[PDB]
């Protein structure tokens, strides 16, 4: 968001339902209400949360699933290959 | 170690027969106060409970004075391996006051112990508190699991994304303003937001340090009381949080790795307890859900006289 | 089997909708009083409603025994709703379970695995190496060999199990330390030998307690098991930093008696 | 089978979308023949539309309604999506959709 | 008639506690990984035998059972491709089959019987 | 005692049992005999109570008779139920899979008022399932038990409540009938706050008669309605929203609702609840209102005009006076009533469209509903349960069990926690200690020992009445209500010459019930025995008074979990109930006539009585129980022995010499031993394996049928398409495994084949068929094989064939059942436990050579960790451990001059005792501490003069491994432990690949399908916490749901290649389709924004 606004305190149940991912909120609580509001708003899911990737079978964006870790390139040093 | 359990090893203290009668006699006199009528009936139970729940402590110390320090049952508890002194008191001595199904303490105590064996009525009365406690631990797991699930879902996407966000914001830990009871959970394992300064004066611990145990004592020596510390509350990281703000990983004992999913770790760290919570799970849910407090308390809207 | 038939409630729900749809067509073509046609249209609307979310509006459609039919909404929503019953949680291959027994002679990185359980779990692995060796000419011979528990397979199983980690888990899983990797040890009997130190992490007492075994397959899976989830690498509880594999009841009294000072 | 796609999007399925998806209109409330046990044509398991006895899990059908129908999710869901879109009291909208 | 009168039951029904019946039905045509691989290993073993046979002999055995095309072929239809009387194709088939039964060629496939 | 068998077991009790244990199976038989109206119950009621009794069937028949026409022209009357002798024996029904039943004829009649003709006839209702001598039903061959249900007693219940905000004392009351809507005070059946005045307007001087209450007049003043018809419209609009009232419909509205039998079933219990409180009658509804009025004032007495006064207070629904249990006889009666009511409707419609004079009792009656109601109840109802038969004690507590859930009772979810708690009125009626440990706590409980059920459905308790401070031998069974009306003296009370109290004051229970200490003049009744609160199972735990209710509850639940051992040795230290529980369970052979044995055979035993008449008893030998346990019986008498009526002839599975033997007596050492016994684990001597002491036989029943398919008929045959001759080497001609043959997992029991077509074989396969000359067979192999891990030998085979005139379901030709048994040596991981709630698995079994052993060289059988004993408050297990050693070693008090000061209360028979004597310590008056130490001081040398256990019950044990002794004296003794139905062989599961579900592509769980383990929601959280993305992906894609991924990984493992990259979980694809079916257009999108075909 950073047209004035005030800081808001909201519980976990209410804060989790307000996440930008619609299938995550659907898999949490009240699947029907989330789907109806998401279909109307024509929402789109970036598929960047970790529960989303779990549902579709992707690597979770955490631990060994982070890009900087999975795209590593492993080769022996020029010195090593020679010594054999 | 030659640690076994036997009938002999469970010894009843000999100061217990007199002690009850001493406290028993204090009950016929409050019966005089009830028979006199100067005090109400609920006050009769109250004065009865306070005197009876005192005798429990007297037989407690009485029991301990009699036991030899090498008694196998006491050795089990002394070592910290397993057991409670409350359980030992219920084994030999007296059970004490038990719960009524409605929840109020019975004025009548169970003078017998499971060593001497309870009677028909003494055993029956105890079933109320024994079953009611066994059903409390039955639905305790269902509410804790539902709480853990909401914790996980609200925090699952929180992971460390960068080594440092370079922010200078932080929070002040109390740190022994004698030592504070809980600096292990508040000051220990944090990273300094700013340099630790002594008057006027000397810098004893530089910022961006892990605050190990030796740091505390050294700090503690300098006469400092408070410290500004990095926290995920003030972390300015665009996505997730940074390693310096989160601090040490409790498992590795070192700076948190980059990929760590601390949101789930937190939801589980808070979720595993709650089976031990008995002022409990309701209050914890009220806080995280941010509901209007059960019994609202006012806060000052401005500083001044009252 | 038994020749009897079973089918989803959706078929009867679709059957209601298409029946009333066709009857409506029939009423229109004939030409029918507005009361009859309107009555049919209301019935049709209700069937589609029952098809989508049964019971959401008024009386739920029921079958025999008065049990309400399972609507499309009922596939997604409940604990049996896809997100809990299938999507996030689902049964897996290369897994097993059994009751656990104390493993006091084990190292912190080791776990006792019943030879029979370790056999079936690793069944393809032993099948492969036993065909490499000339024990079996083809795969079908290897599979027959393992199923009959031919004595030649035992020494082989040790070779395939060597330095191949396995994940151990006890329900309920409260924290991540509820799942830890171990090095399997072929042991006798049908019980699982568990290191007595990890009991604190698993909350496992040895009274009919059962634990599940999972076999990481891919190189990444085995790497994560040996590196991330190894037993001896996770000592401190990742909540307070305090040690969890720290000795408890039996070993505490033993060391207490050992170091205590007698006058 | 890519396994690496960017977005997942959801929206209201128009009659043409449903019309397009379907590999045929199921016309009869018949499941299978009672003697041959084979799927009945134009019915709910008709091989002509759904597939031969892996595609039987992929193909869909559609039913063409002789009268329009409101999706119960958008009418009865609270708050009433239709009720707020046309500014009709939900109790009023119930009287219209269901012929009261 | 009493078999016809049987009425169906619901898969979505539940049986003891929280377990719907539907989760217990096996998928019969689901590929079983232990057999499909052996089938691939089997068809490679047969590919070896064909190289031992005469080029015309190997071609006949396939077409007769349609290993490459996936469909059998009758003798007269195998005669058109080879331009020979269909009886000759039957003769070539008989001689090649007996040679396939010869001890050396079929020893491997015995174990692949089941 | 008081039993002919009379195995000598010395009792430590100090109070004689005034009343022998009533037949604890009476609860099941009495209720059923009331339903059928047997002559035994008929004469019992003539002797006591009603001059003419009422059979449960006759009671429901008096309700329907007569079925009167609307006009009344034709009236049909039912009467005179008739029962025919049973069709087949219980042993024959369990054999042929048929229900144990007796046909039921009735004597109906149809009278026409117009023509006055009389038409009598005989009507066959149907086969009426009967109750066995063991109190069970056989329904389609399975032995079933009907559990009594706890329900609210129909009637009125006032409950005081405190308003949430206003905190002013509010009073709501409900009237719960047997049928019809319920009224609450006038909110009627889910319509909030109808004016209280409109109800009497529905039915003058309303103010004058009730002028006492000031508030009742305030509500009336606020009521706007005036008149009877004008307000009956006000009450009409809310009962039927949308119907224009009729002048006639307004008046029939109120009377048809609650005051006629058609829509308001007058509760027989309900009619008795309100009559003592003050069909439905309008005057009674008024009497309910003023109690509400009178109870709001707080006045303690209300006098209904023309009726005796009663107290006006709030009712307790949990009080057993207002809470009844529907027993088995009534549970059948209610289902009979439902079947007769739907018959009433068909008879009514049948009358109209049928021609007058063309109808007879037969024409109007189709029984389909009646026998369907009986079949559905026994077949489906929650109350009809599969009898749990693992040990005779379990089957005895399955009967005598009362649970609140089920049809008509509180639901499993909505039941509050206040009802789960124990109640002061429960004492002596329902056991507070025995109840499930899981979510069903307080909902399920077993009947107390001495409890008895009332013909009205309320539990009664035996008491001995005491007057003028003297206890007479009169015994009065008093229900809970009457129990609150007296002062109940405690079971243990000082006893002197005739009946006089030895001590000054008495301990009693009041109407609270609350404990008190009062004068001897006040007491009116006294407890018969001290176990009145305890049930059968709970009363079998020695030193019960020394264990917490938690572990005691556990101990009671685990006794019914034991398994029958091949040896079946009785408990050395037990209680009194050991004997009676075994004989009353019904698994023991009892002689019903005093006589002498004529022949003794393992098959049967015959006894010749004084009458000269022969009785003969056939023995169950290796009968498979419903849970796989062995039901073998064995005779305990020799040829010429003389027996008395009621004596024990043969031992059951878990009995020895007449008393229940659920476990074995083992030598125990309570030292921790090198961590192998740690955290409740256990270590045993290998002797328990070699000597088969904890060995228990387990049997399993397999089944396969050959039916007529559409393509062809299934044939049980020995000819199998593609199999070696060796796998058939144990089959006979028909193709079934031969008797006595072994079975390894995967072996063939019954060879069965089914037609297969069209073949359309593989081109690669058809060639191999041509080479090796094996014709591709026309049929598919579907044979009965042994399940994975299961093993044993074949005991017997049952075969039902269509060719022979056997009865089979339509389409089924042949049925063959194979019974396989196996010996189960006590093994690592098996679950053992004692009677005190202590339990643990067998961590390790050590050779007898290296085991802590006494100076005798006598190795201990079992080693129990010390740390688990003190914390759990089950120290009663330490007591029976000391007494256990005393019993096996014997003793002689050897008084120096007289009984040492501890033995003042000890009976003389307990002074001396030889080795291996059995001991009895009833729960609440058993052995005590002083007596135990003294008995510990009196002990006998083993063989030589040496004594093996000291005065505090410890001995210096020698480490069998090193040889050097153990530093500190270790407590040893004999403890009675049980083998529990949780066994390793049944609980170990392993899976690499196997079948998959049809809808979802995941492996299907359970041992039935070789299933895999479930990786649930919490487990995914742990993996995500670890950050093991690949491990998590692997578990959710290629291990379960990737149709192509899981098959390629198998190919990779076999070829030894790298494991492939996972695909799309089938679960996700199914999710997309399920969303589409909801008219939700979901599109997977790439960076380009182009849709992607999911195929
Ligand atoms: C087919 C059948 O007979 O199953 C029975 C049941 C499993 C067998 O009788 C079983 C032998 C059992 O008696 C023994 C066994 C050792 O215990 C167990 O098996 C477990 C593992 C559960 C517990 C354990 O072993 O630890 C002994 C148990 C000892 C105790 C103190 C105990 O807990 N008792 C017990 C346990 C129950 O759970 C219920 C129960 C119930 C009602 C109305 C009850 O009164 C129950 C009850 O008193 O309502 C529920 C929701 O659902 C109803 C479910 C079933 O009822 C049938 C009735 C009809 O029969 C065929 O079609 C119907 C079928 C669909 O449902 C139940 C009543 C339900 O859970
Ligand atoms: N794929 C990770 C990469 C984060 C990183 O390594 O910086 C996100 O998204
Ligand atoms: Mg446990
Ligand atoms: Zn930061």
């Amino acid at each position: 968001f950073e047209a004035a606004g005030r800081p808001v305190l909201m519980g976990i149940t209410k804060a989790s339902l307000a996440t930008d991912s619609w299938l995550s909120a659907a898999s949490f609580q009240e699947t029907t209400r989330v789907l109806t509001d998401a279909a109307i708003n024509c929402r789109s899911d970036k598929l960047n949360g970790l529960k989303e990737n779990v549902i579709i079978g992707k690597l979770i964006p955490a631990g060994t699933g982070i890009s900087r870790y999975r795209n590593i390139q492993v080769q022996p040093t020029e010195e090593a290959r020679a010594a054999a | 170690s030659g640690v076994t359990v036997s009938m002999a090893d469970v010894l009843v203290p000999p100061q217990k027969q007199e002690i009850l009668e001493r406290h028993e006699a204090e009950a016929d006199a409050i019966e005089r106060k009830y028979q006199r009528g100067a005090l109400n009936h609920t006050e009769r139970n109250e004065s009865l409970v306070k005197i009876w729940q005192d005798a429990t402590e007297e037989v407690g110390k009485a029991l301990e004075e009699f036991y030899p320090a090498d008694n196998p049952i006491i050795t089990i508890v002394k070592s910290g391996a397993t057991g409670n002194l409350t359980q030992t008191r219920t084994l030999a001595g007296m059970k004490g006051l038990v719960t009524n199904p409605k929840g109020e303490f019975i004025p009548r105590p169970i003078k017998s112990s499971f060593r001497e064996g309870l009677t028909v009525l003494e055993y029956f009365i105890n079933t109320h508190g024994a079953r009611k406690g066994l059903a409390d631990t039955a639905l305790r797991t269902a509410d804790s699991g539902y709480l853990t699930r909401r914790l996980v879902d609200v925090s699952q996407d929180v992971i460390v994304r960068e080594h440092d966000c370079e922010t200078e914001r932080g929070i002040n830990v109390t740190l022994a303003e004698i030592r504070d009871a809980h600096v292990e959970t508040s000051a220990f394992a944090r990273t300094l937001a700013t340099d630790a300064v002594d008057a006027n004066g000397n810098v004893i611990i530089e910022r961006g340090h892990d605050l190990g145990d030796p740091a505390i004592d050294a700090l503690l020596a300098a006469g400092i009381t408070t410290v500004k510390v990095r926290s995920v509350l003030t972390c300015t990281s665009a996505t997730g949080v940074c390693a310096m703000c989160y601090g040490r990983s409790m498992a590795t004992g070192k700076l948190v790795d980059i990929g760590e999913a601390v949101g789930i770790v937190a939801a589980q760290s808070i979720g595993e307890p709650g089976t031990q919570l008995t002022g409990g799970l309701p209050r914890v849910q009220e806080l995280f859900e941010a509901r209007v407090p059960r019994n609202k308390a006012p806060i000052a809207d401005v500083a001044g006289r009252v | 089997d038994g020749g009897r038939f079973a089918t989803s409630d959706l078929n009867d729900l679709y059957r209601r909708v298409i029946n009333r749809n066709n009857r409506l067509k029939r009423l229109i073509d004939l030409g029918a009083p507005e009361i009859i046609v309107n009555n049919e249209k209301r019935m049709l609307q209700e069937s589609v409603d029952a098809l989508f979310d049964n019971g959401r509006r008024g009386r739920p459609v029921t079958g025999p025994g008065n049990r309400p039919l399972k609507s499309l909404s009922d596939l997604l929503k409940g604990k049996q709703g896809r997100f809990r019953q299938n999507l996030l949680g689902k049964r897996v291959d290369y897994s097993g379970r059994s009751v656990i027994v104390v493993g006091p002679q084990l190292k912190l990185h080791q776990c006792g695995l019943p030879k029979l359980m370790a056999l079936e779990l690793f069944k393809p692995f032993v099948m492969k190496r036993l065909v490499d060796l000339n024990h079996a000419q083809n795969i079908k011979s290897a599979k027959r060999m393992v199923e009959r528990q031919r004595p030649q397979v035992w020494d082989v199983l040790e070779e395939v199990i060597a330095e191949h980690p396995v994940l151990l888990n006890r329900a309920p899983t409260l924290h991540r330390l509820g799942i830890q990797a171990f090095e399997p040890q072929l042991v006798e009997g049908k019980a699982i030998q568990l290191h007595p130190l990890v009991c604190e992490a698993f909350n496992a007492d040895f009274d009919g307690d059962q634990m599940a075994v999972h076999l990481p397959l891919s190189a990444e899976a085995q790497a994560e098991a040996r590196i991330l989830m190894l037993s001896s690498n996770n000592i401190l509880s990742p909540a307070s930093g305090k040690p969890l594999a720290m000795p408890r009841l039996d070993m505490v009294t033993g060391l207490y008696y050992l170091t205590t000072l007698v006058e | 089978d890519v396994n690496f796609f960017d977005e997942l999007r959801i929206g209201l399925a128009t009659a043409d979308d449903i019309r397009n998806w379907s590999y045929g209109e199921v016309k009869k409330p018949e499941t299978i023949n009672y003697r041959t046990l084979k799927p009945e044509k134009d019915g709910l398991f008709c091989e002509k539309i759904f597939g031969p006895t892996k595609v039987r899990r992929e193909r869909m059908g559609h039913i063409e309604l002789a009268a329009p129908v409101t999706h119960i999710w958008y009418f009865k869901g609270v708050p009433s999506r239709l009720g707020y879109l046309l500014d009709l009291a939900p109790k009023d909208l119930e009287k219209i959709i269901y012929f009261a | 008639i009493q078999q016809y009168a049987r009425e169906p039951i619901s898969l979505d029904q539940t049986i003891e506690g929280d377990s719907q019946l539907g989760d217990f039905i096996e998928d019969s045509e689901a590929v079983v990984a232990v057999d499909a691989v052996s089938f691939t290993l089997l068809q490679d073993q047969l590919q070896s035998v064909l190289e031992t046979l005469s080029e015309r002999e190997a071609g006949v055995v396939r077409l007769r059972f349609g290993l490459t095309d996936g469909q059998p072929r009758t003798l007269d239809e195998i005669g058109q491709v080879y331009g020979v009387t269909r009886e000759r194709i039957r003769q070539i088939e008989s001689k090649t089959m007996s040679k396939l039964r010869h001890p050396s060629r079929s020893q491997v496939l015995r174990d692949y019987l089941d | 005692n008081s039993v002919p068998g009379a195995p000598n077991r010395v009792s430590f009790a100090k109070l004689r049992e005034p009343l022998e244990v009533p037949g604890l199976l009476d609860v099941q038989t009495d209720s059923f005999e009331w339903l059928v109206g047997s002559d035994r119950w008929r004469q019992a009621a003539i002797d006591r109570g009603e001059e003419n009794p009422v059979g449960g069937l006759e009671e429901v028949l008096a309700e329907l008779s007569p079925i009167e026409d609307f006009s009344g022209s034709m009236s049909l009357s039912f009467s005179d139920p008739r029962f025919d002798e049973v069709k087949a024996s219980v042993d024959e029904c369990k054999d042929k899979d048929m229900t144990y039943a007796a046909p039921l004829f009735v004597t109906a009649e149809f009278i026409n008022n117009n023509t006055g003709e009389i038409k009598s006839q005989t009507v066959f209702m149907g086969d009426f399932p009967m109750m066995t001598e063991k109190g069970t039903f056989i329904i389609n061959g399975t032995e079933r038990v009907v559990v009594s249900q706890l329900v609210r007693s129909p009637g009125v219940y006032f409950d005081e409540t405190i308003d949430k905000s206003t905190e002013k004392t509010l009073h709501s009351v409900k009237v719960i009938p047997g049928r019809g809507a319920w009224l609450e005070f006038v909110r009627i059946d889910r319509k909030r706050r109808q004016p209280v005045t409109v109800l009497l307007k529905a039915l003058e001087q309303i103010v004058e008669r009730f002028g006492f209450s000031e508030i009742m007049m305030g509500t009336l003043e606020k009521d706007t309605t005036s008149g009877t018809d004008e307000a009956l419209l006000d009450i009409y609009r809310k009962l039927r929203p949308g119907e224009p009232p009729t002048k006639e419909s307004a008046q029939t509205l109120l009377e048809n609702l609650f005051f006629k039998e058609k829509r308001y079933d007058l509760a027989r219990v309900g009619r008795y609840k309100v009559n003592k409180k003050l069909t439905l009658t309008e005057e009674d509804v008024v009497a309910t209102i003023e109690y509400l009025v009178r109870l709001h004032e707080g006045q303690t007495s209300m006098t209904v005009p023309g009726g005796v006064e009663v107290p006006v207070e709030v009712d307790d629904i949990d009080h057993f006076g207002n809470r009844r249990l529907r027993t088995v006889g009534e549970l059948i009666q209610n289902q009979i009533r439902v079947g007769l009511s739907r018959m009433e409707r068909v008879v009514r419609e049948r009358m109209t469209t049928q021609d007058v004079e063309a109808i007879t009792p037969q024409t109007l009656i189709n029984i389909r509903p009646v026998v369907a109601a009986i079949k559905e109840f026994f077949g489906t109802s929650q109350l009809s349960q599969f009898m749990d038969q693992n040990n005779p004690l379990s089957g005895l507590t399955h009967k005598r069990r009362l649970s609140a859930l089920g049809p008509g009772g509180l639901s499993r979810e909505r039941a509050g926690l206040e009802v789960r708690d124990v109640h002061p009125s429960h004492y002596g009626r329902m056991c507070p200690i025995e109840t499930p440990e899981g979510p069903n706590i307080g909902l399920i409980g077993s009947l107390s020992v001495y409890a008895r059920v009332n013909p009205f459905g309320f539990i009664e308790t035996p008491y001995r009445k005491v007057e003028n401070g003297v206890v007479t031998d009169q015994i009065d069974y008093l229900t809970a209500d009457e129990e609150d009306r007296h002062v109940v003296a405690q079971a243990n009370s000082p006893t002197d010459e005739n009946g006089r109290f030895t001590e000054d004051r008495v301990m009693v229970r009041k109407k609270g019930g609350e404990v008190e200490f009062v004068s001897a003049d006040q007491v009116d009744y006294m407890d018969v025995s001290p176990r009145q609160m305890v049930s059968v199972a709970t009363a079998m735990i020695p030193f019960l008074e020394h264990d917490d209710a938690n572990r005691a509850l556990m101990g009671a639940n685990m006794q019914r979990q034991a398994v029958p051992l091949v040896r079946s040795e009785a408990p050395l230290v037990g209680t009194g109930m050991e004997l009676r529980a075994a004989i009353d369970a019904g698994d023991v052979v009892v002689a019903d006539k005093t006589g002498v044995i004529e022949e003794v055979s393992a098959d049967y035993i015959t006894v010749m009585a004084d009458d000269g008449t022969r009785q003969s008893y056939r023995l169950r030998k290796f009968a498979r129980s419903n849970h796989g346990t062995c039901a073998n019986q064995r005779p305990i008498v020799d040829a010429g022995q003389r027996v008395e009526a009621g004596q024990v002839i043969a031992d059951g599975p878990c009995t020895q010499n007449g008393e229940m033997a659920l476990g074995k007596n083992l030598l125990v050492a309570i030292m921790p031993w090198e961590g192998h016994n740690y955290e409740d684990a256990i270590i045993l001597s290998n002797r328990l394996v070699e000597e088969d002491v904890l060995t228990s036989i387990h049997i399993e029943e397999h089944e396969i049928d050959a039916r007529d398919t559409k393509l062809g008929a299934e044939e049980i045959t020995r000819d199998i398409p593609n199999v070696s001759d060796e796998v058939l080497a144990d089959l006979d001609e028909r193709g079934i495994v031969r008797i006595g043959a072994e079975v390894r997992d995967g072996d063939i029991l019954v060879g069965k084949v089914t037609p297969k077509g069209e073949t359309e074989l593989t081109p690669e396969e058809r060639l191999l068929r041509a080479i090796f000359g094996e014709k591709a067979r026309e049929v598919r192999d579907t044979s009965l094989k042994v399940p994975h891990g299961e093993s044993g030998k074949v005991i017997g085979i049952r075969v039902f064939s269509r060719e022979d005139d056997d009865e089979l379901p339509a389409g089924v030709n042949e049925l063959v059942r194979v019974y396989v048994a196996q010996k189960r040596k006590i093994s690592d991981g098996d679950k053992l436990a004692g009677r005190h709630g202590n339990k643990g698995v067998i961590g390790k079994i050590l050779p007898v050579e290296d085991m802590p052993f006494l100076p005798d060289g006598t190795p201990v059988d079992i080693i129990l960790n010390t740390h688990g004993v003190p914390r759990r408050m089950n120290i009663g297990q330490i007591l029976e451990t000391h007494l256990g050693w005393v019993a096996k070693a014997g003793w002689n008090i050897d008084v120096a001059a007289g009984v040492p000061d501890w033995a003042s209360k000890l009976p003389e028979e307990l002074y001396s005792a030889p080795a291996d004597s059995t001991v009895a310590t009833p729960v609440f008056d058993g052995a005590q501490e002083g007596e135990l130490a003294g008995l510990l001081g009196s002990t006998l040398p083993n063989r030589d003069g040496e004594v093996m256990v000291d005065a505090d019950g410890k001995s210096t044990l020698f480490d069998g491994r090193s040889g050097e002794p153990f530093p500190y004296p270790v407590t040893v003794g004999y403890m009675y432990i049980l083998k529990l139905h949780h066994l390793v062989d049944d609980k170990i599961h392993a899976r690499s690949t196997g079948p998959y579900s049809m809808i979802t592509q995941q492996p299907l769980g359970g041992k039935a399908q070789f299933g895999g383990q479930r990786f649930g929601e919490m487990e995914c959280w742990a993996m995500q916490a670890y950050g093991a993305a690949y491990t998590l992906q692997e578990l959710l894609t290629i291990k379960s749901d990737d149709t192509v991924g899981r098959v390629k990984v198998y190919e990779a493992i076999v070829k030894g290649e790298n494991i492939p990259e996972p695909g799309i979980p089938e679960s996700f694809k199914v999710l997309l389709k399920e969303l589409q079916s909801l008219c939700l257009n979901v599109e997977v999108l790439s960076s380009d924004g182009a849709a992607i075909e999911m195929r």
